[PDB]
């Protein structure tokens, strides 16, 4: 019956060596965290030492996850999966569920549980290199390489799928509703049930997992940390791409005017069949800012046209599986951030807004790492890939921080949008 | 016969696709031969290295040099062939540890495994790829083949190997002793501790007796070396560090390489002694590449060196680290794109200091800066101490927030307070968020002929104010910053500013304090002096009110 003795083979492409990523700084604190935890890996086979023949490297860290006080283990495998080659396979990434964002409800699950019990490719071991760094590099770094699947390896999932089907066997086919969706350690459960009603159908399958893990005789025991207890809730019931409005007002000033063309022009690059003329015809003249121009039947209509316009969702918007998904994001002040998902400039596959306020508001930059991880996770249920960020804030700001405040096992790639936007004030 | 534990090897191999090279023999002399086939027959007898065949066609150039004019010769085997064939290994030199991270020692002592370095094998496998060969005398006999059993002293992965087999063997002496500090680089090897003397120097003896498990001769002698050392530039007492003296040099045509880093001085050295400049000395290389060239010392970058020789007069210790006291960093401006900082734990104490300088941008202020100076100061901290200082600013915190709140890119600065010490940095200007009512409202505009580079700049208001400036030499993005200028220059304490100009918008909105270009400049100087000013913006061509394009395209 069970045959777990064979390694599941992987590669990566010619003319692309390994991941040779520096190690950057850590703090006091992340080191012991790290050191205790490589500590017990290497300890339970997870992990080895290696010698100075592997000069491969990538870099690792530590965060802490939601409603937690336990140090987790992140190693941001970015470089080595750009670089492991397009996982063909059963799975390169699961037939699009599109299902998954049309449920009420939507519990996420940490399924960090894990991909051990599973053994790595000998001559790919090499390839998942990291150190763990002293202050002041005063002792020599510790070097490992993984044994086993590693978390955050994109070829993780892809190996464990033919594993994780089976153990989702009695579920599945007792809630043929429930939508299942796996992005790297995560595994997403949704349905279109009452919350109280879908917040059991969580422990269920919790109690389930259980069995093929985590407690149990063995048969079927070992796997990586059973740190899963937890789930946050999403609800994509409740989203779209919002629309753009304009100001209702009895008395417009030449301000108002100035700015509401201003508007209305910018959004014609989206909304072809916007129009100007009218509503620019009362500002010509030199009149005060502050000058109240009464609105021209001419004008009006105008602006009702324009309304309607609007109202009507864009024309022609369609997702494409091989470009790439961008992710704009504008601080808005008071912990508002407007943010928008597109391919296409001006052809918006979803924009919204956050706001929360908790850890703030006195630091931006964990608002933002926050928004990001929102904006992320919509992503990863939508469309089933992350995006490309377009962070409004300095390259260096950002790398000092982010990792003081990131809590997914996953992480996107970005760049540094250094130019403000005018149309900040836009999209609020 | 007290048996030793093997030093187990390293699997070596060459970058793949590529094999061992073959590399000629050249001609010797007779002395230098009869020099090497001694030396070589010492060597062999230790079993640094081995007789081999015609199996073996791989080939080392090895050549003699004399030991500064002595009786005994050097053996010189060129493994430059040899590296660029070999694989890449991980080095962990690369990044040195920084003296103001090191704690304070009662006792540090330097051991020597000189012995031990050759007491490290190679892979038998890879040997075959390390061979060289002597001419023999009158080339009248066969060559004698020769291979290497240890690392090799020139060869690339050397260091590598006897650094990783060294800790390796380290390890548990250093854990059984968790009250002694072990660091090793080169053939040294630092221990310290904080214990008497007395056993402090038993505990030296006893990592000797550690050594010899595994056959590593160590010296045991009273060590011809003694605190304070010499290491990475640095000097090293048990109680302080300071760098190997600095003295800037005295010329009077100073050329590209006197001045112009190269590795020092200043900047290797600005780490430990504060309120230093380099800008104008730097500013040197702007638009050169010289190899050679008495390049002109303004008389801007004299003034900086008649500071650094008012600072390098008297020397500065640098204190070791003490994680029980609160760490510190506090900055200062300096002008010209210029911060210093020290960071210390008690006052005055500087664990060490440093500079930053700005980066290279168009427009830029002060606020924006210090952020950055605070980041690099930030992740350095991180680096030698493994937290961030708490700093101290010349940043009012009421000037803080505005700026944050009010800027549209994130921003944060960790833990920090208020120190009094002028120059203070500050917001020169803050442009209103609505419309001011009353104040004159001046709908400027500007464009230019791409051409002639011929255009105008200008304004109309509410009152009936108007004015239009002819340009020579200019361009679009130029005329429209003058026409905001003009407005700004005519206009009262408030005043409202309508622009088509996403270019000036998008300069103005950066909140500049300084720039590179000087009507940007006369703008911050125009709006420093107002009470009020709002800058709106509209659409181009849409014959938006005011906006009269006619007045500068004629
Ligand atoms: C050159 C060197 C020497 C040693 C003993 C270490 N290791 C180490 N680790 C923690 N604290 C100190 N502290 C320390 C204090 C004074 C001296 C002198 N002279 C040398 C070291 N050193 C290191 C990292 C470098």
């Amino acid at each position: 019956p069970i045959s777990p003795i064979e390694t599941v083979p992987v590669k990566l492409k010619p003319g692309m060596d390994g991941p040779k990523v520096k190690q950057w700084p850590l703090t006091e604190e992340k080191i012991k965290a790290l050191v205790e935890i490589c500590t017990e890996m290497e300890k339970e086979g997870k992990i080895s030492k290696i010698g100075p023949e592997n000069p491969y490297n990538t870099p690792v860290f530590a965060i802490k996850k939601k409603d937690s006080t336990k140090w987790r283990k992140l190693v941001d495998f970015r470089e080595l999966n750009k670089r492991t080659q397009d996982f063909w396979e059963v799975q390169l990434g699961i037939p699009h569920p599109a299902g998954l964002k049309k449920k009420k409800s939507v519990t996420v699950l940490d399924v960090g549980d894990a991909y051990f019990s599973v053994p790595l490719d000998e001559d790919f071991r090499k390839y998942t290199a990291f150190t763990i760094p002293s202050i002041n590099n005063e002792t020599p770094g510790i070097r490992y390489q993984y044994n086993v699947l590693p978390q955050g390896w994109k070829g993780s999932p892809a190996i464990f799928q033919s594993s994780m089907t089976k153990i989702l066997e009695p579920f599945k086919k007792q809630n043929p509703d429930i939508v299942i969706y796996q992005y790297m350690d995560d595994l997403y459960v949704g349905s279109d049930l009452e919350i109280g009603q879908h917040r059991t159908k969580i422990e269920e399958l919790r109690q389930h997992l259980l069995r093929w893990g985590l407690t149990t005789p063995d048969k079927k025991h070992q796997k990586e940390p059973p740190f899963l207890w937890m789930g946050y809730e999403l609800h994509p019931d409740k989203w779209t791409v919002q629309p753009i409005v304009l100001p209702e007002k009895d008395s417009w000033t030449v301000n108002d005017i100035q700015k509401l063309v201003g508007k209305l022009n910018w959004a014609s690059q989206i909304y072809p069949g916007i129009k100007v003329r009218q509503l620019s015809k009362l500002l010509r003249g030199t009149k005060a800012l502050t000058e109240v121009i009464p609105l021209t039947e001419e004008a009006e209509l105008e602006l009702a046209e324009n309304r309607e316009i609007l109202k009507e969702p864009v024309h022609g918007v369609y997702y494409d599986p091989s470009k790439d998904l961008i992710a704009e994001i504008q601080k808005q002040g008071q912990g508002q951030w407007t943010y928008q998902i597109y391919q296409e400039p001006f052809k918006n596959l979803k924009t919204g807004k956050y706001a929360r306020m908790r850890g703030a508001h006195t630091n931006d930059v964990k608002q933002l790492t926050e928004a990001v991880q929102k904006i992320t996770t919509e992503s990863i249920v939508i469309w089933g890939k992350t995006p490309k960020f377009k962070l409004p804030i300095q390259k260096e700001t950002w790398e000092t921080w982010w990792t003081e405040y990131w809590q997914a096992t996953w992480i996107p790639e970005w760049e540094f949008v250094n130019t403000p936007p005018l149309v900040k004030l836009w999209y609020q | 016969m007290v048996p030793i534990s093997p030093i187990e090897t390293v699997p070596v191999k060459l970058k793949p696709g590529m094999d061992g090279p073959k590399v000629k023999q050249w001609p010797l002399t007779e002395e230098k031969i009869k020099a090497l086939v001694e030396i070589c027959t010492e060597m062999e007898k230790e079993g640094k290295i081995s007789k081999i065949g015609p199996e073996n066609p791989y080939n080392t150039p090895v050549f003699a040099i004399k030991k500064k004019d002595s009786t005994k010769w050097r053996k010189l085997v060129d493994f430059r062939e040899l590296n660029k064939r070999t694989q890449d290994f991980w080095e962990v030199q690369l990044g040195i540890p920084h003296p103001a991270g090191l704690k304070k020692k009662k006792s540090v002592t330097v051991l020597d495994v000189g012995d031990a370095y050759f007491s490290v094998p190679l892979d038998e496998d890879f040997r075959k790829y390390t061979a060289f060969t002597i001419p023999s005398i009158n080339n009248e006999t066969p060559g004698i083949r020769y291979q290497y059993n240890v690392l090799p002293q020139g060869w690339k992965g050397s260091p590598a190997i006897f650094q990783s087999s060294m800790t390796k063997i380290l390890e548990p002496f250093a854990a059984q002793n968790p009250d002694i500090v072990i660091y090793q680089y080169m053939d040294d090897l630092y221990v310290g501790s904080d214990l008497e003397i007395g056993q402090h120097r038993t505990k030296i003896e006893e990592l000797r007796q550690h050594l010899l498990r595994w056959g590593l001769t160590t010296p045991d002698k009273k060590h011809q070396k003694e605190p304070p050392f010499l290491w990475m530039g640095y000097e090293l007492h048990p109680d302080k560090w300071t760098v190997q003296p600095i003295v800037l040099p005295e010329k009077d045509s100073w050329t590209v390489n006197d001045i112009q880093k190269l590795v020092g001085k200043l900047n290797w050295a600005s780490q430990i002694y504060p309120g230093i400049k380099v800008r104008q000395l730097s500013k040197l290389l702007r638009g050169t590449k010289a190899l050679t060239e008495v390049i002109p010392l303004t008389e801007e970058a004299e003034l900086e060196l008649a500071e650094n020789r008012e600072i390098l007069k008297e020397p500065v210790h640098g204190v070791y680290y003490d994680p029980s006291k609160d760490l510190i960093a506090e900055i200062q401006k300096q002008g010209q794109g210029q911060w210093t900082y020290q960071i210390y734990q008690e006052p005055f104490k500087n664990l060490k200091t440093g500079k930053y300088a700005r980066m290279r941008g168009a427009h830029t202020n002060d606020v924006k800066q210090l952020t950055e100076a605070v980041q690099k100061i930030t992740t350095e901290s991180i680096v030698i101490w493994g937290k961030t200082p708490k700093f101290k600013l010349p940043i009012q915190k009421e000037t803080w927030e505005t700026w944050w709140t009010e800027y549209w890119q994130a921003t944060w600065i960790p833990e920090w307070e208020f120190v009094n010490t002028p120059p203070l940095v500050k917001l020169w200007y803050q442009l209103e968020k609505e419309p001011i009512v009353g104040a004159e409202t001046f709908y400027v505009d500007g464009a230019a002929n791409r051409e002639t580079k011929l255009g105008k700049a200008g304004y109309v208001t509410n009152k009936g104010r108007q004015k239009v400036v002819p340009l020579t030499n200019t361009t679009n993005q130029k005329t429209e910053l003058q026409a905001i200028y003009l407005a700004l220059q005519d206009s009262g304490l408030e005043v409202n500013i309508v622009t088509d100009s996403q270019y000036a918008l998008g300069i103005i909105q950066a909140q500049p304090d300084k720039s590179e270009s000087e009507l940007v400049n006369q703008i911050i100087e125009q709006l420093i002096k107002k009470e009020k000013v709002y800058l709106a913006w509209v659409p181009a061509h849409k014959g938006i009110g005011g906006n009269e394009q006619v007045d500068k395209l004629v």
